[PDB]
């Protein structure tokens, strides 16, 4: 198992689209990362300047659309990739 | 005197990438029995695409052959130390030929050991190889200039259709040197 | 649906002005990406150092004014392009 | 003995990986460095500006991983390689 | 006598390592500037926006373990060198 510390996420990819809307299939560049994962841990939460502690308003078990940059780091957990990066990366989650 | 030296089934005058990949020192030539045939259109310099296709060949056990367009850096090397520890008897060879015609080559070789090319053009890359993929042979001999393929594991129509299809091209052709290129 | 989070803004770009004021038709670089969208979905708030929570000033489904640019993100749903912003993005609000 | 000061962690790197999944052997680039490693020593935590220190989430002799930079530094003790880095360089901590 | 300010901090440089750990000498590149020192002065402490002074954590006479860089400045007392540094390039103390 694995913490995300403060306002780290653990978020696992979802896999690479490979048919357009009508069927068409993306190859290479045209299949390109996706930017939506389920969230696989949460941290305890973002600690603030005067000592307290902000639960992430993200859960565990979500889909959110995140966004891909220095601060998001890739791991390796039961030969499997995941990423971990700030509640800040998190540009939104995908309900229903 | 005057000698004749034949040469039967499939030798393209491609040596080992690599003199640590000789099973026989005393002949100085890699012998591999019953191996897999991995053919690849593209350079491979890192391992990660080629590491499934190793896992898989590791677990199968029979050694590997990989015509690849060219394989050196970092892939060779582990290639080079896995070939002695044991875990994989894996050799690598430069594909015949050049541009336009080194695919050629890869997929009449392709389709004399039963196997597939891997290429971006095509559409799979070497991450997704299977051992299905990968073509079959029952012996394979590499010397310092020339492999040999001896009895590859393919299809005999479809041996045949590419021969056929090799001779329309061959009538199509207006030059003698592709003409004896292609015969 | 698509629930932003903090002070996130998800709108739906307008489309780009295909002709002029008294007729004539914009093509190519001359008809450049509108600055104006429906706002399609508010997140709850930009969190303060102090823990609050402060609702964003854009509602639901009026015309904003923003800014493109590195912390505007584009994202794809219902087959369809929206953008996910800052509220610090959006310049202003269009009304009436 | 080393004490690390404010939010600051030594860390003993973990070995780097000689095999794959399934026993190919690594060298060279392909064994890269590790990004996990095992706590040594845990600073007295990061003072915040009313002058309180909040201790440090990591604890001493778990497994975490964190991130290289230029805010890790490398020591040398007892002849071993160590790194001193922030409590934030941490992206998380390997439970079980 | 020097007195720093605010949390700057005085440390003598220790010694370049001249021989290995089984008697190889090393010269040049090799014996490289050494990251440790023994403090000789510690400012009042650092100012707080409130107005309060913390304490620095480092005491005088103590070996610390600091990073190089352009916050540390080299200055000649008593015909010897020293270094001015804040408190936060300090990565650690050693004891015992």
């Amino acid at each position: 198992n694995i913490r995300p510390l403060h306002d780290r996420v653990i978020v696992k990819r979802k896999e690479v689209e490979t048919k357009s809307a009508g069927g068409i299939v993306l190859t290479g560049s045209a299949a390109a990362k996706s930017t939506r994962g389920e969230v696989l841990a949460v941290g305890n939460g973002r600690i603030l300047e005067n000592g307290e502690v902000k639960p992430l308003d993200v859960k565990v078990g979500d889909i959110v659309i995140f966004n891909d940059g220095y601060g998001v780091k890739s791991e390796k957990i039961d030969n499997e990739e995941v990423l971990i990066m700030s509640e800040s990366d998190i540009l939104a989650i995908v309900e229903a | 005197q005057d000698e004749l030296d034949v040469v039967e089934g499939m030798q393209f005058d491609r040596g080992y990438l690599s003199p640590y990949f000789i099973n026989k020192p005393e002949t100085g030539a890699v012998e591999l029995e019953s191996p897999f045939i991995l053919l690849a259109d593209k350079k491979i310099s890192n391992i990660r695409e080629m590491l499934p296709v190793l896992e898989a060949v590791a677990k199968a056990g029979k050694p590997l052959l990989i015509i690849a367009e060219d394989v050196e850096g970092e892939a060779l090397a582990t290639l080079v130390v896995n070939t002695m520890r044991g875990i994989v008897k894996v050799a690598a060879v430069k594909a015949p030929g050049f541009g336009d015609r080194r695919k050629a080559m890869l997929q009449d070789i392709a389709t004399l050991t039963g196997g597939t090319v891997i290429s971006e053009e095509i559409g799979m890359e070497l991450e997704k190889a299977t051992l299905e993929d990968l073509g079959q042979a029952k012996r394979v001999v590499i010397n310092k200039d020339t492999t040999t393929i001896i009895d590859g594991v393919g299809e005999e129509a479809a041996i045949q259709g590419r021969v056929a299809q090799i001779r329309q091209q061959i009538e199509e052709a207006t030059s003698d040197y592709d003409r004896e290129k292609l015969q």
